[PDB]
DNA sequence: AGAGTATAAAGATACTGAAGCAGCC
DNA sequence: GGCTGCTTCAGTATTTATACTCT
């Protein structure tokens, strides 16, 4: 139907041209007949008819009066629907204000006046003047007047120059303000403005100006002068939805406006003074403003309870305007809501659905059924029918279900798997059966949770809940490619006590001739489950082209896993069972079945897992005793050793021969080692209690207890568990986050005494707090993730390009973090991939790597490969498939509409809530390489390297690196590259108590510009003697030789500059203070001997802050461009450094602090990048500086980090789309041959679309550099303003919006909601390609 | 009870003194002091009234 | 004391004895362990909880319906779910689920005439709640309305 | 009378409620000895031993 | 409340999560039922008319 | 609906951001 | 005079005691 959404500012005449009559009384309702007053608030002749087709005398109500209007009162007769969309108007006195535009922060008047928001106030509520025209005196056409000052400038100048205050004040003045030529004067100025600061101010100012002249809007209607009234059935005077009544508070305000308004004329006529005049038109600008948007003026207005009266505006902020409350989230018919429980006897395609709810849920459905098959004639009698509950009802009942598929929804709805589809049957109760599989999914546990049923109505509805919503369709989460139908935690049970063996059991040794026979052994009794026995066994494979071939063969396994194979489907291999069937097992299986079967076969399977696993868990009789926890007998023996050993450390520091934080930690570190060595113990002795004979003496396998089952299986905990309940229970924390001294010595089984049950109890609801917060917050966190993104729709299928980043296994320096086979698994490559034999291609450049090519690559020694990307990709609005790579929740390429950007957010906030809140001791054997070497051999047959970009990369023998690590400015290698190292020597140490800064050339050394008084101190060392003179720092030095600082010209025994080898320029370093030389001068210099001495969060919140760009505290400056380093005026402020090229012109002169240690001297030579200081990171300047893949990859790697330590596994596509969506915004330098102006910010899409429609000719395109906002700006900062206004603070943004008249063609998603259409992501993504290419 | 009423009857106090100002007796009853108290006063308990029986005309509807 | 007092009467010390199963009389192997444990019953009654609802009471401001179950309430078909149904390509349910089942006035009446009729079809229209959006902001001094 | 679940304890270590229930047995098991003792005629004296 | 006679073991998952598997032996005793009071009132005021 | 009226001094968030504003080399 | 460190503010997670006299 109708086109883009259109914004803009309202003439007063549109206002009476809307409106239907004047408003004039402030009275509403004749409290007797509930009638409309004359021209009250509710009048029936302004709005519309009260009642339908009727007026308050009664004079017509009938059809036979439709369409003429009343006598009396005339109003039209029509329907009463009418009375919800006519506005009305009052008429102002006196001109008031706007409390949008004038405290908005900016004030679109603030700017525009030029003048600070005070005086503007000050003058809107009467208490200064303002001098329109200042005409021909000394008053200037802004200056504000104090009433002193407007008296005597009356005095001495009461002539015809006007000074006025007031809303009339400021109307005049913006009437009086030309726009172009204000424009082009401000223009000239900018263009010769200097200084940056009056620069911006000034392109703001201009910014603005040409948005209003631009548009057709005009300063003055800011100025209220007819105000709209809000049709009354909006806001009726009660609102009446039963129990409660509510007041729709908006009439009061409305009626205190009237009310003031019509005071104000009556004073018209009584020709007060002036100052009650004033006042009055006070009361009135503040009337207006509370009923606009109120506590934006400085007090809000309460009618009870002081809780503050809702003004118009914040119908629309908050959690509970139109916004956050009735476009997006609606209540909704057709729908229930129950309590869960399990039903294991279900399929996975069905869940229980009680008779009650599903009658009341598709009531016309059967009503349409009764009067079809004539079971009825009218409505009411198919009513009375259903209410009796006949046996007809409910094979009617049965019949509609029979295909029609229901959802079923948890209450957070995390990610995308917590709402499914469903076929139901029938139950008798009132509760929803669920099948066990799906209870993870939904992460529903049973302690009485509830879920929300609803009901597809239309055919489109229900195909698209069979095809893609239902519950066997959805098996890999989508976030990482895993299954999500693991068998959770008694199948495991059940499982792992089947395919098992005990050493000597009832019917061994036999040998059977199928599983068939060994399931009847079972069932018969004769035989055990877990024995050992020969089997014979078939098994298919598909190694021929798709095709099973069969071979048989006599393994050797016990009953249990034979009975089992009798599960799985054709093409596995029995391998896969003979093991002792843990959970990572099974899950495995499941995969495995998935990659090599197809879908169907894999479901099939899990259930058929799913009823094996719970048979024998219930066959088994697994209880739990109180003997399943044994002690080990030394654990007293363990804890009085500890307790008699802190002892003697106690009395040795209270007798004075220690610190009391050496105690402390002494005593930390005996009670852990205690407490290690007891759950070692613990640990060891029940693993194997097993002492068992077997037809021999006798022999030991990992044993039985039923608490070692649950926990090895990965059934129900964690070793730590266990160690709680039998041996010690650790050192619990403190308030503060300290550790108090003694631990807590017993356990779940013993008791513990009062004080340590305290304890536990502190740490304890630390916990639950901390649980509450975090929910709190990652509720925020993925609200704004899902925003940002929100809008990213796959639209192509190749962006074609050549571009991408180099996925690589990532090391921490010693054990790998992930192997390559992971970081490309499901990811078109780049380029073609050559093996290690170079110019022999392994792979072809366009293909997509399923786990074929992983396989392929992974044995061929593979190290590297340009993978595509999204952060590259080339697509305007969107992204092609294959810069996306494998949908991850089915094996094949993301299919062409998919909306990435929104699984994305919510797979990277979903697992939030889980989150909290020397030298190279290689140990492995390969070949060594350095990276960004200068060194030089020591006088002690070494090499130490003597730079700051130093690294190195341990290969092994094959050519994959496997360890990496750091070596600072001057570390000994004890080897060096290209030999071969063993585990457990180092192979380079430094000091890092100093600052080694030896020389790197032969020559000699003075105590030359070292002078004490004004540059150095004499200092006899405090430890060993020998003349030691340090440096004071220039700012302890003298005030004359604060500038002047020390240096030590390198030069050899003649004094000539030793050139340093190849340099024409020696060391001539500048030695800061705290440079003690101990050596004394004019001794021999030989490599190997420093020439001074300089002795020396991770929870949710970083995820945030990495994602909103925050700007660390102490950021490390970095090197724009190349060149040598230069030092200056000191502390001008802060200290000043100058940096030059080799070639170009130095343009970096900046300020630095004093505390900040320099990482680069003055001779060195530094490249674009380069890092000059120490600390935290700052991402804007990896950007501009090492450009887009630096800070994407950076971003990747700091977020795996904090996602890595706990486990989770989130695929690297959604944080690389995440990021692709933050920077989109490019700043201009140079317009080349375009039009866009050089501060202003532009779509970078629209930008490069531009260079490619002017590069299509010979003209030049523009010149821009890419920025980084964070998830909240730009998310603020976008294309439409219904996608902001929906997002936090809609006032300004709207307003904003408003000024420049915006326009909303609402190509997104959280705004083709708003206007309920087909969002184009689906089928509405083909619905919306046929539309838009209607034109 | 409420300032989103004080002032209402404060300006309808104001607007009723100033009115009647009109009529007060210079020769006699040398205090005016009483008067604008008195018709402030007056203007007030009006406001109170008709404040008031809209309230209950909003209960009297329910 | 635990286990002599289990001896004063004459049930293993182990506190587990051995069951059988009462669908096919074969012993339970492991011991288990029964006993006897003080069972509450908390007042979250299922009857208090169950509750559907295929056509009530809206409201006047906004047609939308009633929240509750005191009153004949729908359900809250909240952001998140509509994020979720939006993960999918599932683009036709989420329009229905916020156009006639909530609050397209004439679009759910004609619903109820089709589904009664044997049509499963849907009119969409335009919903209500966006048109008091519309006048709430017109109220002010925004001219927002919309092009062709 | 009720099937409880194993699987709850290890991890929720809450220890109480299946050592409770060997005590509540063993209590029963003293009942059951009474009601022996007691719905076949007995003496008062053995009772009060017992 | 009650107490019951309770064996600790999987019974083919009907208690697979938290749930709880109850016999006939506590439905049929009655042991395990309440009693609810809704109280309603009706009052005769004075209108118009 | 209106209008004349005469003592009186009567409050424990926490965190982030951006413009404003006094001051300095 | 421009540059810079505080500084202030904006943004986010039912139920109200009393004319008088006309006219
Ligand atoms: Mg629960
Ligand atoms: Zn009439
Ligand atoms: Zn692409």
């Amino acid at each position: 139907e109708f086109d883009a959404i259109k914004i803009a500012l309202a003439s007063p005449d549109m206002i009476r041209s809307w409106s239907f009559g004047e408003v004039k009384k402030p009275e509403t309702i004749n409290y007797r007949t509930f009638k409309p007053e004359r021209d009250g608030l509710f009048c029936a002749r302004i709005f519309g008819p009260v009642k339908d087709y009727e007026c308050l005398c009664g004079k017509y109500k009938r059809l036979k009066h439709r369409g003429v209007i009343c006598e009396k009162c005339g109003v039209e007769v029509t329907q009463t629907k009418v009375r919800r969309e006519r506005m009305g108007h009052i008429e102002l006195a006196s001109p008031t204000a706007h409390i949008w535009f004038l405290k908005s922060l900016p004030s679109r008047i603030g700017l525009l006046l030029d003048m600070p928001l005070r005086d503007i106030e000050r003058v809107l509520y009467f208490e200064s003047y303002v001098v329109i025209e200042g005409g021909m005196t000394n008053l200037e056409r802004q200056q504000i007047l104090t009433e002193e000052q407007y008296l005597d400038a009356l005095e001495e100048f009461g002539d015809e120059f006007d000074a006025k205050m007031g809303a009339e004040a400021i109307q005049a003045l913006l009437k009086s303000m030309d726009l172009e030529q204000e424009c082009e004067q401000l223009r000239e100025e900018l263009n010769e403005t200097n200084s940056e600061t009056k620069r911006k101010k000034l392109t703001k100012r201009i910014k603005l100006l040409e948005a209003f002249v631009q548009s057709g809007n005009k300063p003055e209607w800011m100025i209220l002068t007819v105000l709209p009234v809000l049709p009354p059935d909006l806001r009726p005077l009660v609102p009446l939805d039963g129990g409660r009544f509510a007041t729709s508070d908006l009439n009061d305000l409305y009626r205190r406006v009237i009310n003031r308004n019509n005071r104000l004329k009556r004073l018209l006529d009584l020709a007060a003074p002036d100052i009650i005049v004033r006042n009055e038109k006070r009361m009135l600008q503040e009337a207006v403003d509370a009923l606009l948007d109120n506590g934006r003026r400085g007090r809000a207005i309460t009618g009870s309870n002081k809780r503050p009266l809702k003004s118009l505006a914040d119908m629309i902020k908050g959690k509970q305007g139109r916004f956050r409350q009735n476009l997006l989230g609606k209540r909704v018919d057709y729908s229930g809501r129950s309590v869960i429980t399990v039903g294991p006897y279900l399929r996975l395609h069905q869940c229980g659905l009680p008779k009650k709810m599903a009658l009341e849920l598709f009531k016309p459905f059967i009503y349409g059924k009764l009067e079809l098959r004539g079971l009825a004639t009218t409505i009411k009698a198919a009513k009375k029918m259903v209410e009796r509950e006949e046996a007809v009802v409910w094979d009617i009942l049965d019949e509609v279900i029979r295909e029609h598929p229901v959802l079923l929804n948890r209450a957070p709805t995390l990610h995308r798997l917590g709402i499914q589809a469903f076929e139901p049957v029938l139950i008798e109760g009132k509760a929803i059966q669920l099948h066990p599989l799906v209870c993870a999914a939904y992460n529903a546990d049973f302690d009485g949770d509830q879920m929300a049923v609803h009901v597809p109505l239309t055919l489109e509805a229900q195909l698209e809940a069979r095809a893609l919503m239902m519950s066997t369709n959805n098996i890999l989460s989508p976030a990482n490619g895993e299954p999500i139908i693991v068998p959770s935690q008694d199948v495991v049970l059940g499982l792992y006590y089947m395919t098992r063996d005990c050493v000597n059991a009832k019917g061994e040794g036999m040998v059977l001739t199928g599983p068939k026979e060994a399931e009847r052994l079972y069932r018969s009794g004769l035989a055990s489950l877990h024995a050992r026995v020969k089997v014979r066994i078939t098994e298919y494979e598909k190694d021929a082209n798709g095709e099973l071939v069969a071979k048989t063969s006599l393994k050797d396994t016990t009953v249990g896993r034979a009975i089992l194979w009798m599960i799985v489907p054709k093409g596995l291999p029995y391998s896969i069972v003979n093991q002792a069937l843990g959970k990572k097992a099974i899950s495995k299986m499941l995969n495995t079945c998935y990659r090599i079967l197809g879908l169907k076969p894999t479901v099939i399977f899990a259930d058929q897992i799913m009823y094996t696993g719970f048979a024998y868990a219930a066959r088994s009789g697994a209880s739990v005793g109180i003997d399943d926890m044994v002690i080990p007998e030394k654990k007293h023996e363990i804890i009085s050793e500890a307790e008699a050993e802190v002892a003697e450390i106690q009395e040795q520091f209270q007798s004075g021969l220690v610190t009391a934080g050496e105690r402390y930690n002494k005593v930390i570190d005996i009670w852990a080692a205690a407490n290690d060595r007891v759950s070692k113990a613990m640990m060891d002795n029940l693993q194997t209690e097993t002492v068992i004979n077997r037809d021999g003496q006798e022999e030991k396998q990992v044993s039985f207890n039923s608490i070692y089952m649950m926990a090895d299986s990965g059934a129900r905990g964690s070793a730590a568990q266990i160690r709680q309940l039998a041996g010690m229970r650790g050192l619990m924390a403190k308030p503060d986050g300290s550790i108090i001294e003694t631990p807590i010595t017993a356990n779940f089984r013993e008791g513990l005494n009062v004080l340590q049950y305290f304890i536990s109890t502190h740490g304890a609801r630390k916990g639950l707090a901390d649980t509450a917060l975090k929910t709190a917050n990652s509720g925020y966190l993925t609200r704004r993730l899902v925003d940002v993104a929100q809008d990213l729709v796959v639209t192509e299928d190749d962006c074609g390009t050549h571009e991408g980043i180099m996925m690589t296994p990532v090391i921490e320096g010693g054990d790998v973090k992930e192997p390559l086979r992971d970081r490309v698994l499901g990811r078109v490559t780049a380029e073609d991939v050559l093996k290690p034999g170079t110019a022999d291609i392994l792979v072809p450049r366009n293909t997509l790597l399923h786990e074929q090519w992983c396989d392929l690559l992974e044995e061929n020694s593979v190290d590297a490969v340009k993978v595509r990307s999204v952060v590259s990709c080339d697509t305007d609005f969107g992204v092609c498939a294959h810069c996306y790579g494998r949908d991850l929740a089915r094996g094949h390429i993301i299919n062409k509409g998919e909306a990435i950007g929104v699984i994305a957010a919510q797979s990277i906030g979903e697992p939030g809530t889980q989150l909290t809140m020397s030298s190279i001791q290689v140990k492995n054997k390969g070949s060594i390489k350095l990276s960004n070497v200068k060194s030089v051999v020591n006088s002690s047959g070494k090499l130490v390297i003597t730079s700051r970009n130093t690294e190195l990369k341990l290969i092994d023998e094959f050519g994959r690196t496997k360890e990496s690590y750091k070596v600072p400015y001057g570390a000994v290698l004890a080897k060096g590259d290209g030999e071969q190292v063993a585990g457990g020597e180092t192979v380079a140490n430094w000091d890092p108590h100093t600052m080694p800064v030896i020389t790197e050339v032969s020559g000699f050394v003075r105590f030359t510009d070292m002078i004490d008084g004004q540059t150095i101190t004499r200092q006899t060392d405090e430890l060993t003697g020998l003349s030691s003179l340090v440096v004071l720092d220039s700012a302890e030095r003298t005030a004359g030789g604060k500038d002047l600082r020390p240096a030590l010209k390198i030069v050899d025994a003649q004094g000539n500059d030793v050139l340093i080898p190849g340099t024409d320029m020696p060391a001539q370093y500048f030695l800061p203070g705290k440079a003690i030389v101990q050596l004394e001068d004019g001794v021999q210099i030989s490599s190997g001997d420093t020439l001074a001495r300089i002795p020396q969060t991770g929870g949710l919140p970083r995820v945030a802050d990495l994602f909103e760009a925050r700007r660390p505290k102490e950021p490390a400056i970095l090197a724009e461009i190349s060149g040598i380093v230069s030092f200056g005026k000191e502390t001008k402020g802060k200290r000043r450094l100058v940096i030059t090229p080799v070639d170009g012109s130095d343009p970096y002169e900046e300020m630095i602090p004093k505390w900040r240690q320099l990482n680069v001297f003055e001779g060195e030579r530094v490249e674009r990048g380069d890092v000059i200081s120490d600390g935290p990171e700052a991402p804007h300047d990896i950007l501009r500086l090492r450009g887009v893949h630096a800070v994407t990859r950076y971003i990747v790697n700091e977020v795996q980090d904090v996602y890595r330590l706990q486990g989770v596994k989130i695929n690297d596509k959604h944080i690389e789309v995440i990021v692709r969506q933050m920077l989109r915004k490019a700043t201009i330098v140079n317009a080349g041959s375009s039009d866009f102006l050089e501060g202003e910010q532009v779509e970078y899409s629209r930008v490069k679309i531009a260079n490619r429609e002017l590069e299509a000719n010979g003209k030049v395109g523009a010149t821009y550099s890419r920025d980084l906002l964070g998830i909240t700006k730009a998310s603020l900062a976008t294309e439409s303003f219904i996608s902001a206004a929906s997002f936090q603070e809609t006032t300004r943004v709207l307003t904003e919006a408003a000024v420049a008249g915006k326009r909303d063609e609402l190509r997104g998603l959280k705004e083709n909601v708003i206007v309920g259409r087909l969002i184009p992501a689906g089928t509405g993504y083909a619905y919306h390609q046929d539309r838009m290419r209607r034109r | 009870y409420t300032q989103s009423w004080k002032q209402e009857m404060i300006a309808d106090g104001i607007e009723a003194s100033i009115k009647g100002l009109h009529n007060f007796d210079e020769t006699k009853y040398k205090n005016p002091h009483a008067y604008i108290t008195q018709a402030c006063f007056n203007a007030f308990v009006q406001r109170i009234k008709k404040e008031r029986k809209e309230v209950a005309k909003k209960y009297s509807y329910f | 004391e635990i286990k002599e007092l289990l001896k004063l009467g004459d049930l293993p010390t182990s506190g587990q004895i051995r069951l059988y199963d009462g669908r096919t009389g074969e012993q339970f192997e492991r011991p288990v362990t029964v006993g006897y444990m003080y069972m509450l019953k908390l007042n979250h009654l299922v009857d208090d909880k169950m509750h559907a609802r295929s056509t009530g009471s809206y409201s006047l401001v906004t047609q939308q319906p009633l929240g509750g179950k005191a009153q004949f309430g729908g359900q809250r078909f909240g952001e998140m779910e509509v994020w979720a149904l939006e993960a999918y390509g599932a683009a036709y349910t989420l329009q229905e689920m916020l156009t006639v089942k909530s609050d397209d006035v004439n679009g759910r009446t004609k619903m109820y005439k089709n589904i009664v009729d044997g049509n499963h079809q849907m009119e969409p229209g335009m919903p209500e709640s966006f048109n008091v959006l519309l006048k709430e902001i017109r109220s002010l001094g925004i001219n927002i309305e919309l092009e062709d | 009378d009720i099937v409880l679940n194993p699987l709850g304890v290890p991890s929720r270590m809450n220890i109480g409620q299946i050592l409770e229930t060997h005590l509540g047995m063993a209590a029963k098991g003293i009942g059951d000895k009474i009601n022996a003792m007691l719905k076949q005629q007995q003496e008062v004296a053995k009772l009060r031993e017992f | 409340g009650q107490n019951m006679r309770v064996a600790f073991m999987p019974w083919n998952g009907y208690n697979f999560e938290d749930s709880i598997l109850v016999s006939e032996r506590v439905v049929q005793e009655d042991r395990f039922t309440t009693i609810h009071i809704q109280e309603l009132a009706c009052v005769s005021r004075d209108t118009k008319l």
